[PDB]
């Protein structure tokens, strides 16, 4: 749904990254480069922003 | 130019992208359902015989035309608006269309004056509207439009709302219709039986079944032994099986020559002549059709008085009731003669094993019903009540000589019912006639997850019964390969026998085989009523939707023909199926609806039609107008079904089978678009599937439908029963190509877990697992549980009603031990407000004839917080409010966690991180599973899923699982992970968390997707010490929502007798159950009647009173009794 | 409240010359009777212009008790 | 409700959703029933085999296997962690087994201190040659495949399910029958306990790296197939060619089908002993399947070898199509491919042929679990 | 072992012998109709039933796609290479695993058995 | 097996003995042909000896002949056919006070009709029916005859299918049944207990 | 809308309420067994 505040695994801070890696990937950044330019070193937190789906973008759609 | 083979696997995955983009995943429902719209409800109005009334004027009624329009709902005041889906869901409507017909009133005075008159779009009641239909209020709606409607774009429709209950019409399987099938029953007294399910065109009046059988050789005689086997047919509305010479007799076919003219086709061959020598004999005595006829009505569904009319009912079931789909007509005689003869033929073949006996098993002979097919059974029925009624209330007027109002004559209910309740219930058929009524039919759909939704639209339901148990049906026939899913299947009592479709397997439709006959007729096709009998050996019988037609002397060239129209969409439609078969000199044309096929790639001299252009068109499909039909169109790709899949030798791929290698084939028809479509929806998710054993993939098609996720994006504003949203999906690290079109990325339904296969502290033995607790703390797995509870107040009755009302405990008459102060004034919870066990949430008050309490208490284990309140009027007009409760389920030990391969398991306990073992890097698993689920099962697709996790997640890529993929190998995985400073086989030095130690042995360790399953423990724990009794046998009420008792079965008192514990037997299954105290004579063990109040026992019929008997025994054994006494038993208990 | 009786399986359910002996009769009281036609034709009259079922529900209680009132006796039910 | 692994056999449970029932007698009367007769420790030995009923099963199995052999040291630390774990413990640490350089206890010498009393045993390990017996060092093996317990100590072998589960003559087996059912509870749950927490050193995993071979390995595997491929080349030839005289006893087609199932069935086993030969002494297949704790030979096999033949019905793949089992075939097709023959291993994947005659194969094993659960309860029924 | 019918009312003619001339005979039954008897077998019963399958072998089966192909059995009759084979899968033959050519050849369709 | 070979009367009346016939729930005696009637039946055998009654198998203390004959009708008590209470304040009758009702209007009928004198052929017809309440009354799953079903399709549940069956009284009931201070959960290891030990959750215990 | 004597829930067979009293033997519906009624057939019927 949202991104997840911290990694599940280790407790790092993700959920100030989706923004940041959206834009990477809008600089035609490849998914495995943006990571790492986001600093998300272990394959525990590259694993939060690589899979994450971001539903509450389709949920803003329905009016409130 | 041509597609190589280093482009292939982008090519075929654009041409599939393409289908999946036009079709979508239910387009078998919606198509169903526009035809039963389009076409069938108009045609069953259009075959309806006019109405004709005389009782002298004479009027006629004719229904022209038929109108649908939006779903509409009228509010009490009258005033009409269309009713959007989601406010069918949320008030509880049915979402149906108001249905219309114009028909015309012409009357005949006997005055020679004629006067017309049409009653334009007359209502006769609302069609149940499947979502996403063409006549659907979403159809035409771009995914934006849907948004502001609350409805979710993902979606796929293909379901009723039925009282606001999502409803699915499950496909129902059935042998198909009008085609011969011989078969061979080792027990019955026939050696063989050919029958012939025959049905009307347009299914009308329901299939008539013929059989032909041959009587076993078993009777021994010398009469008997022989002459040999004789043949008799078993005719509808005829008690007794009938010699088949008779019939042909009773056709008008008398002499010897003639008869065997129509069964054997070559008298030059002898086998087959000796074969109907006892028949012809059986039957020497009946040498005159009328004397036939007269032998057949004999045996009539009803005795006739003189043989006049035992002639005429003959003659009528043969006409119609015999062979109907063959001709209804008086002309008919030579048409059914020759089916007929071909039924004898077929089973001589099958006697003489020149012919194979017929599968059962086989799809070819098999028709999947859908919601069309079967909305128009229902309509056929409801609309001759509609109009038996017009003509009922219509006559009663005509007889009183005043004119009648056809407005008035016309009951709307009857079809708006009918129709409404059969999906309501599912009992298909008439409420009446529930005995005969097929069940199952209707189910609610599945919202546990998007996968499930998806799946349940795509269910298949075999014939046979669930309680019946036979192995063959249950098997996996051959001939499901690309039409359902070998892996989806239910464990249990339904084990192969509810089905799921494959992915891009479609079900025909159905159209009219009128323009293929003209075809036929125009090209050299001779007709069967102008062709000599002797001409037929030669020729190649040609049957389309299994009426034999005609014949042809050139079956090659039609054949050529057929293809090559089909090709170019000419004549002949995408689903029509043209077999030929060679051996048999036959020409199989199918039309109708109910054939399961698939698109395959058409192959010429070793080449696919299939070129760069067409990859490079669809390439760009949206801004070019280019799609898959375009590529049926171009005659690229067909669609074969099960029958025709026979005739085909079809290539597994392009790339290797068509190419020059050693010579195993060189004549190659058709190829697959990709072999992983085989698979269903559910078995499309697994990864590296091919890598498993496959009931590990049977069992995660099963466990995939209990994975918790977003079910749908729209899910707050929906109120379901149940629900089950997951905080932080994530989709797949490692993914299937056919998840694309699953909708999976949109809506996951599990979390890419950090997973250690190792035996850590003992608490994940035998199938459990240990999470990582301080990954449960930031959301891991994390879910909600939404509750919703409907309530209604109703008023009827003289002076009864219900009111939603905060109950006083002395106003009201009924009450209970719960907490009604969180109830608001007008009787209704608020949002916000934290619920507990036995807590009431609504208010309801029922007068008393002061007044009861019906209120609504929360179940007992929840416990949650009031989401929504709605308050509406539901479909009867009544108030109605919907209450949903939230609560959040953090995963708890006892909660079922599975991979995507069939290793589910329950928590069995959580650690903290710092408990966690850790590699070097400080990564702790957030699971950890024994290793010992591993070898048995053979779930290798998990250990590779693994190895290609951990691979995505440091590359960053998206990991590609799809099953049948060269491209894609364990050691290609294992030197990319190399690469990224990892042990190439997924291994890591993990440490002790407890000491810090390096453990001996390194751990397998890696990213895999999991899944929570619906199964939490909080959900089924229950405890049961005194609780409430049920009135009919006085013991522990059952179910775990009742706070019933666990049953102590048979089993279980068997397993104490062997242990001996007869005191702890007589606790459980008297002490604990049902301890009950009776009074007994002791003259005759009859039960005394005992006033413990004034302490006299009496035993009515000794006339005493002193010598009575208290007996202890179970309150059941005295039910028991009692009820043996009803029937006249005397169960005298005896003390002495 | 009654019961009815089901449709015949076996030979022993038919009479000697086809219909069946259980045939099943009508014990519903004349009172009953045209209440229940008066019931459905509140119901028929209530589809035509697409009534709530509530509406209906109160149109059958004020019918019962104008029916047991029996001040309209000499009126049609219909009207 | 939590469980000691142990009784998961006894009530044939397990922890993927199960659910147990609890029954609480109300009074003293019914209390001492079943504490006098139906508790646990007196139901280890059943009366149906004359046998204990619940045994060493899964990590414990696996660990104690890898715990009793030769070459496992535990240093000072290491032992006073695990004794703490010994309920039975006198609290008098053994002198070890080496005193010098280091003092190091071994892994028998620690389990002697769990066995109770003083019983004797003899065992094999699942290992243990045969000729070993009959050779010069029948007494001092050179695997340490005899399991001796003599006086209550373990003196020499490897445990494993042979002599911890749930077979006659099991240690288990003589504690019961020796020391009674309270020192054999106490032995089990001492076996766990302290086995759990040395499986905390030594650990226990399976990964890709076990499923995989030498590729020497895997080109005998491949040879192998491939001949069997061309012997059953063989066979169909000379059935076609008229050259097949029938077995007795046996039609024409009952021949062929015999000579093609003893090809592929010879073939299957030879590529499965081809995998199991080249797996090390630290793979963990063959750690869980020498053990007992769970899998055999022939999963081994078909994850790193070959599945093998499908079956349906006990005979191949039937041609549910016209004289072809799926229309990828052509007519009259008895070939290993065409009927089922799986000649890929689990690790490289199935074909999609292979994979849809596996699902065929698959089926009859759902079918008959849902058979035999209602076929054989109503058995039991009439025979109690 | 033949079947005929009688000229008059087409119906079966069965076998019936005159004692003055001592000669077989089909007489109809529902006719009165004789025939002189030329055959003088009633009936002949194959137990064994090796009928040449050859003879029930169909030419066309040559177009068959899904049959397999082979070029070292050329035709007896016009050489051509290519030819189809198959086995007999007809019951009551108790055995079956010879196979049965056809030419693949248009208008040849000549069958063999190796 | 030794009375069926035998086919005149010896004794006295030396004559021919019928050769019953039964076609769903009606005896026909056939030498011609008549109905043979319940109370035909009832008198026959009450004119059976006791010591008859004895060498028939039946202790005449316990069961006579004629008993076996409906005479009077037991109804069940209350308690045997309670009605249950389920949305709202109305009263859903038993099968068996169903089946009642049809037997008491049936009698009825039947007694009015004998008062009335109405036609032998009318009382015929309602002394069918009777039987067939009676006979539906304790089962309803007679073979090769309709079933009595609940005014909407469901066939109603007599006596016998009460009793009958793995959920029937005796099975359902009895050997088997629930119990009071029993608990259900999932289970999952615990390799910190004793074999004989079991975790028990807190709100359970 | 009161039990009466001589019907199918006559008052002297059984409580089946719950706030009730069986006539027969002045019990509730946990202490009253339930008693039996008849019902005198017109003319004798088979018991099947
Ligand atoms: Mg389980
Ligand atoms: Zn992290
Ligand atoms: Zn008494
Ligand atoms: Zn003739
Ligand atoms: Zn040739
Ligand atoms: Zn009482």
């Amino acid at each position: 749904m949202i991104i997840p505040v911290r990694c599940f695994t280790c407790g790092k801070i993700v959920g100030n990254k989706w923004e940041a890696y959206l834009g990477l990937l809008q600089a035609e950044y490849t998914e495995g480069d943006a990571l790492d330019a986001l600093g998300l070193k272990r394959y525990c937190c590259r694993r939060m922003l690589l899979a994450h789906v971001d539903l509450i973008e389709k949920l803003l759609n329905y009016a409130p | 130019d041509e597609i190589t083979p280093d482009l292939w696997q982008e090519a075929c995955w654009i041409v599939i992208s393409s289908y999946f983009d036009e079709k979508g995943l239910v387009r078998q429902q919606l198509d169903s359902f526009d035809e039963f719209i389009q076409m069938s409800v108009q045609r069953i109005v259009e075959d309806a015989p006019p109405i004709d009334l005389q009782a002298p004027p004479r009027y006629l009624l004719k229904f022209e035309q038929i109108y649908l329009s939006k779903p509409t709902h009228w509010e009490r005041d009258g005033a009409p608006s269309p009713m959007m889906p989601n406010e069918a869901r949320l008030r509880n409507l049915t979402y149906s269309a108001p249905l219309y017909v114009d028909i015309t009133k012409t009357v005949i005075k006997e005055g020679e004056e004629q006067l017309q008159t049409q009653h334009q779009k007359t209502f006769i009641g609302k069609i149940p509207i499947m979502l996403r239909s063409t006549y659907c209020l979403l159809n035409g709606l771009t995914d934006r439009d849907l948004c502001e409607l609350n409805e979710c774009p993902l979606d796929p429709g293909g379901y009723f709302i039925i009282n606001g209950s999502e409803k699915v019409l499950i496909a129902q399987e059935k042998m198909a219709t009008n085609t011969v099938y011989v078969f061979a029953k080792k027990d019955s007294k026939y050696a063989y039986t050919g029958e012939c399910r025959s049905c009307l065109e347009n299914s009308s009046r329901p299939t008539s079944t013929i059989w032909v059988s041959m009587l076993a050789r078993g009777g021994q005689g010398a009469k008997k032994s022989a002459i040999g086997q004789r043949i008799v047919a078993t005719l509808p509305y005829i008690k007794q099986e009938v010699p088949i010479i008779i019939v042909f007799r009773a056709l008008g076919f008398v002499s010897d020559r003639d008869i065997l003219e129509h069964i054997i086709y070559d008298f030059e061959d002898p086998e087959m002549m000796e074969m109907v020598k006892p028949s012809l004999d059986e039957a020497f005595v009946i040498q005159e059709q009328n004397v036939a006829l007269n032998f057949i009505g004999s045996r009539g569904a009803k005795p006739g008085v003189t043989k006049e009319k035992r002639i005429k009912y003959a003659k009528e079931v043969l006409q119609k009731e015999m062979l109907p789909h063959v001709g209804v007509s008086d002309f008919c005689e030579t048409k059914k003669a020759y089916f007929l003869g071909y039924m004898v033929h077929r089973l001589l073949l099958a006697a003489l094993g020149r012919r194979e006996l017929d599968d059962r098993d086989h799809y070819g002979n098999k028709r999947l019903d859908l919601a069309g097919p079967l909305l128009a059974f229902l309509f056929r029925g409801m609309f001759k009540n509609l109009l038996k009624e017009v003509r009922i209330y219509a006559q009663k007027f005509i007889d009183r000589g005043k004119d009648f109002n056809l407005e008035l004559a016309i009951k709307t209910r009857i079809i708006s019912d009918g129709l409404k309740y059969s999906l309501a219930t599912g009992n298909w058929g008439d409420q009446k006639k529930a005995h005969q009524a097929r069940a199952g039919v209707s189910q609610v759909l599945n919202r546990l997850t998007f996968a499930s939704t998806l799946s349940h639209l795509r269910r298949l339901n075999s014939p046979i019964g669930r309680d019946g148990k036979l192995a063959k049906p249950r098997q996996l026939h051959n001939t499901l390969w690309g039409m359902v899913c070998p892996a989806e299947t239910p464990e249990g009592h339904a084990v192969g026998l509810v089905k799921n479709l494959a992915l891009m397997a479609y079900i025909s439709v159905g159209s009219q085989p009128s323009p293929i006959l003209e075809f036929l007729e125009e090209w050299s096709m001779e007709n069967l009523e102008e062709i000599s009998p002797a001409a037929i050996a030669d020729a190649t019988k040609i049957f389309v939707n299994g009426c034999w037609v005609g014949i042809h002397k050139d079956p090659e060239q039609l054949m050529n023909t057929l293809r090559k129209l089909r090709r170019q969409m000419d004549i002949i439609v995408s689903e029509v199926s043209m077999i030929r078969d060679i051996r048999e000199r036959e020409i199989r044309i199918y039309t109708d609806a109910g054939r399961i096929c698939r698109p395959l790639l058409i192959v010429e001299k070793q080449k696919l039609l299939l070129k760069k252009r067409h990859i490079d068109q669809l390439k760009e499909r949206e801004y070019n107008n280019y799609s898959w039909q375009d590529l049926v169109a171009s005659g690229v790709v067909e669609y074969i079904d099960t029958l025709e899949e026979e005739t085909v030798m079809l290539a597994m791929t392009p790339d290797d089978l068509q190419e020059k290698e050693v010579a195993y084939c060189s004549t190659y028809t058709h190829c697959e678009i990709h072999p992983s479509m085989i698979l269903g929806v559910c078995a499309s998710i697994i990864p590296f599937p091919d890598h498993n054993q496959s009931p590990r993939n049977t069992y995660q098609s099963a466990m995939g439908k209990q994975a918790m996720g977003v079910y749908i994006t729209n899910f707050h504003v929906r109120m379901d029963t149940l629900a089950h949203v997951l905080y932080y999906p994530q989709k797949p690290l490692v993914t299937t190509r056919s998840m694309e079109y699953l909708r999976f990325r949109e809506l996951p339904a599990g979390i890419n877990s950090i997973v250690a296969i190792a035996s850590y502290t003992g608490y994940n033995q035998e199938d459990s697992v240990i999470m990582n607790r301080s990954a449960v703390d930031r959301g891991f797995f994390r879910s909600v549980f939404y509750r919703s509870y409907k309530e209604q107040e109703s008023k009827k009755g003289f002076d009864q009603e219900e009111v939603f009302e905060k109950p006083t405990r002395e106003t009201c008459q009924g009450m209970r031990h719960a907490i009604y102060d969180k109830l608001d004034d007008d009787g209704l919870i608020a949002p916000g407000v934290r619920v507990s066990g036995d807590d009431v949430i609504i208010g309801k008050t029922v007068t008393l004839p002061t007044k009861r309490d019906c209120s609504t208490f929360l179940r007992t284990s929840e416990t949650g917080i009031v989401d929504q309140v709605m308050v509406t009027l539901n479909q009867e007009g009544y108030k109605f409010c919907k209450i949903r409760v939230r609560s959040v389920r953090i995963p708890q030990i006892g909660d079922k966690f599975a991979s995507r391969h069939g290793q589910k398991g329950t928590c069995g306990i959580q650690y903290r991180q710092e408990d966690m073992p850790f590699t070097c890097e400080g990564i702790t698993p957030d699971i950890i599973i024994n290793p010992h689920a591993i070898p048995s099962r053979m779930t290798i697709g998990h250990l590779i899923e693994c190895l290609q996790g951990k691979v995505s997640a440091n590359k960053g890529e998206i990991g590609d699982a799809t099953p049948f993929n060269d491209a894609v190998n364990v050691q290609k995985i294992s030197n990319l992970l190399s690469d990224y400073g990892y042990h190439l086989r997924g291994n890591e030095v993990l440490y002790n968390g407890f000491t810090g130690r390096k453990i001996t042995s390194q751990i397998f360790i890696g990213p895999t997707y999991y899944q929570r399953l619906k199964h939490m423990v909080d959900d089924k724990i229950h405890s049961r010490a005194r609780g409430p009794i049920q009135i009919l046998n006085r013991q522990p009420m059952e179910g775990r929502s009742r706070d019933g008792g666990l049953r102590f079965g048979e089993m279980e008192r068997d397993c104490q007798i062997a242990h001996g514990a007869a005191q702890f037997l007589r606790e459980r299954l008297f002490e604990a159950s049902d301890p009950y105290q009776v009074h007994v004579c002791n003259l005759c063990g009859i039960m005394a009647i005992a006033n413990t109040r004034t302490h006299t026992y009496e035993c009515r019929g000794c006339r005493n009173k002193t010598q009575i008997s208290l007996v202890r025994m179970p309150y059941a054994c005295k039910l028991l009794f009692q009820e043996l006494m009803s029937m006249s038993i005397a169960p005298r208990m005896m003390s002495v | 409240l009654s019961t009815m009786i089901g449709k015949g399986t076996g030979a022993a359910s038919f009479d000697e010359f086809g219909n069946s002996k259980y045939q099943n009769r009508r014990t519903m009281s004349s009172s009953d009777r045209a209440m229940m036609n008066a019931f459905k034709e509140i119901t028929t009259m209530a589809d035509r212009i697409n009534l709530p079922r509530n509406i209906v529900d109160r149109t059958n209680n004020l019918f019962k008790q104008v029916y047991e009132q029996k001040s309209l006796k000499g009126r049609a039910n219909d009207a | 409700f939590r469980l000691n692994l142990s009784v998961t056999t006894p009530y044939n449970a397990d922890f993927d959703g199960d659910e147990m029932n609890l029954h609480l007698p109300q009074s003293l009367e019914t209390r001492a029933e079943i504490q006098e007769l139906a508790m646990v420790p007196r139901m280890i030995v059943t009366p149906q085999s004359n046998r204990p009923v619940m045994g060493i099963v899964q990590d414990t199995l696996t660990a104690v296997r890898k715990f009793t052999k030769r070459d496992v040291f535990l240093e000072r630390g290491e032992v006073m962690n695990l004794l703490m774990f010994l309920s039975t413990w006198d609290g008098k640490v053994p002198q070890p087994a080496i005193l010098k350089p280091r003092p190091l206890w071994t892994g028998k010498q620690i389990f002697s201190l769990i066995i109770p009393g003083h019983i004797n045993c003899i065992r094999t390990h699942s290992t243990h040659p045969d000729d070993e017996d009959s050779g010069p060092y029948k007494h001092i093996s050179p695997g340490d495949t005899k399991v001796v317990v003599e006086n209550g100590e373990l003196i020499m072998g490897i445990l494993c399910k042979k002599s911890l589960g749930t077979s006659a003559g099991s240690l288990v087996h003589i504690s019961y029958l020796e020391m009674g059912h309270d020192i054999t509870r106490l032995f089990y749950s001492n076996i766990q306990t302290v086995i759990n927490n040395w499986l905390l050193i030594e650990g226990h995993t399976i990964g890709i790296g076990d499923s995989i071979a030498d590729s020497k390995t895997y080109q005998d595997i491949q040879n192998t197939i491939k001949k069997a491929k061309q012997d059953v080349i063989e066979v169909i030839e000379k059935a076609h060619n008229n050259e097949l005289e029938p077995t007795p006893g046996n039609t024409l087609r009952q021949t062929f089908e015999n000579q093609v199932n003893r090809i592929l069935n010879d073939a299957r086993d030879k590529t499965g002993s081809s995998a199991q030969k080249s797996l090390s002494e630290y793979n963990n297949f063959k750690s869980m399947v020498v053990s007992g704790a769970k899998g055999s030979k022939i999963n081994i096999s078909q994850v790193i070898a070959v599945v093998g033949q499908q079956n349906v019905e006990g005979k191949r793949i039937p041609f549910g199509f016209k004289h072809r089992t799926l229309p990828h075939f052509i007519k009259d097709d008895y070939g290993p491919e065409s009927r089922g023959f799986v000649e890929n291993s689990y690790l490289a994947g199935l074909t999609p042929t292979e994979f849809f005659f596996h699902a065929m194969g698959g089926r009859e094993g759902l079918i008959d679990t849902a058979v035999k659960t209602a076929e054989t309860g109503y058995i039991q029924r009439r025979l109690i | 072992v033949g079947i005929r019918f009688c000229q008059e009312c087409n119906n079966m003619l069965y076998p019936k012998e005159d004692k003055e001339n001592r000669i077989l005979l089909y007489a109809c039954r529902n006719c009165d109709y004789q025939q002189e008897a030329d055959n003088s077998c009633i009936y002949v019963n194959k137990i064994t039933h090796e009928v040449d399958e050859l003879t029930q072998i169909i030419a066309d089966v040559s177009q068959d796609p899904t049959l397999p192909r082979t070029e070292d059995h050329p035709c007896q009759k016009c050489g051509h290479k290519e030819a189809v084979f198959f086995q007999s899968h007809s019951a009551r033959a108790e055995d079956a695993m010879r196979l049965y050519y056809v030419c693949t050849a248009p208008h040849c369709g000549h069958r063999w058995t190796e | 097996d030794l009375c069926k070979g035998k086919n005149i009367c010896e004794g006295g009346c030396g004559r021919y003995q019928p050769r019953i016939r039964r076609s769903g729930l009606e005896l026909y005696a056939e030498w011609k042909k008549i109905l043979l009637s319940p109370e035909r039946v009832h008198e026959i055998f009450k004119r059976i000896s006791d010591e008859e009654c004895f060498v028939l198998g039946m202790e005449p203390r316990y069961a006579r002949p004629e008993w076996m004959i409906v005479t009077v009708l037991p109804v069940p008590p209350l308690s045997v056919r309670p009605a249950v209470v389920m949305q709202g304040s109305a009263r859903n009758q038993d099968d068996l006070t169903h089946k009642l009702a049809d037997i008491v209007k049936i009698n009825n009928q039947l007694r009015r009709n004998e008062q009335n004198g109405a036609a032998a052929h009318v009382i015929a017809e309602d002394v069918k029916l009777l039987q067939f309440h009676v006979a539906t009354m304790v089962d309803n799953e007679l073979p090769g005859l309709p079933r009595a079903m609940q005014k909407s399709g469901r066939p109603l549940k007599s006596l016998k299918q009460r009793l009958k069956g793995k959920e029937g009284r005796v099975r359902g009931n009895l050997m088997g049944k629930r119990v009071d201070f029993s608990a259900r959960t999932v289970i999952t290891p615990d390799p910190n207990l004793s074999i004989d030990q079991v975790g028990v959750p807190r709100s359970i215990a | 809308g009161r039990p009466k004597l001589g019907g199918l829930m006559d008052p002297r067979q059984g409580v089946i309420e719950r706030t009730g009293r069986c006539q027969t033997c002045a019990g509730n519906m946990t202490e009253c067994p339930g008693h039996f009624g008849h019902i005198e057939l017109a003319k004798p019927v088979f018991h099947v």
